[PDB]
């Protein structure tokens, strides 16, 4: 399988079926967050996934191609994460992100809670290109979770 | 082995619930990918 669309990360290490992550296929490349595959390949069907590139301190790995994504959060707009949770079906919320302040720049973040497994989850714009991926962000001062709209650089 | 399924397409739902705060943080980034609050 090789569609585009969003995929579930699965494995059988442990206990039953476990979902690890998800995933956004496009342009014949699959791209997911690197915390979530380790960077190991991965399987699609009968056919193998291997690493094409990858950067842990972006948190990034594509398969089969260089990373394809290039839409970005325009700063204003409200967004949608496609949120691909274990056990559940995809469900589209919407938010308007704030902002992770880095001393090399801002980059939008979501306010979203969802469980691990989750990682990897597409974030959308008004015109449906995915800006960045929900899976790596920070607690904050409550307890609940943020996460960056961490995007990859096109080729 | 991991393996992958599909989980659906990638669209904008244009009846979506909305949730979640735009909170504006300070955070650094190690070289391990890890974010953490400043
Ligand atoms: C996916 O593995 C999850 C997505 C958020 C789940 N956490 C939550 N609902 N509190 N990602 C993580 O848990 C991150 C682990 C990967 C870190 C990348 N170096 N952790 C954080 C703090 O984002």
């Amino acid at each position: 399988e090789t569609t585009d669309g969003v995929y579930r990360v699965m494995t059988r290490k442990l206990l039953g079926s476990t979902q690890v992550g998800v995933g956004v296929m496009q342009e014949g490349v699959f791209h997911t967050m690197w915390h979530v595959t380790k960077g190991a390949a991965l399987r699609s069907g009968e056919g193998r996934l291997d690493p094409y590139w990858g950067d842990v301190k972006q948190d990034l790995v594509s398969y089969c191609g260089p990373w394809k994504l290039d839409a970005a959060w325009d700063g204003l707009s409200e967004v949608q994460l496609l949120a691909v949770p274990p056990g559940e079906r995809a469900k589209n919320i919407q938010t308007l992100p704030g902002i992770f302040k880095t001393k090399d720049g801002d980059i939008g973040a979501v306010a979203l809670d969802y469980p691990a497994g989750t990682s990897g989850s597409p974030i959308l714009d008004k015109c449906g290109r995915v800006i960045g991926l929900y899976g790596n962000g920070v607690v904050i001062k409550n307890g609940s979770y943020v996460s960056a709209i961490t995007q990859g650089k096109r080729e | 082995d991991m393996y992958i399924e599909r989980a659906g397409d990638i669209t904008w739902e244009k009846d979506a619930e909305v949730t979640g705060n735009s909170p504006r943080l300070d955070v650094a980034l190690d070289e391990s990918g890890d974010f953490s609050l400043v």
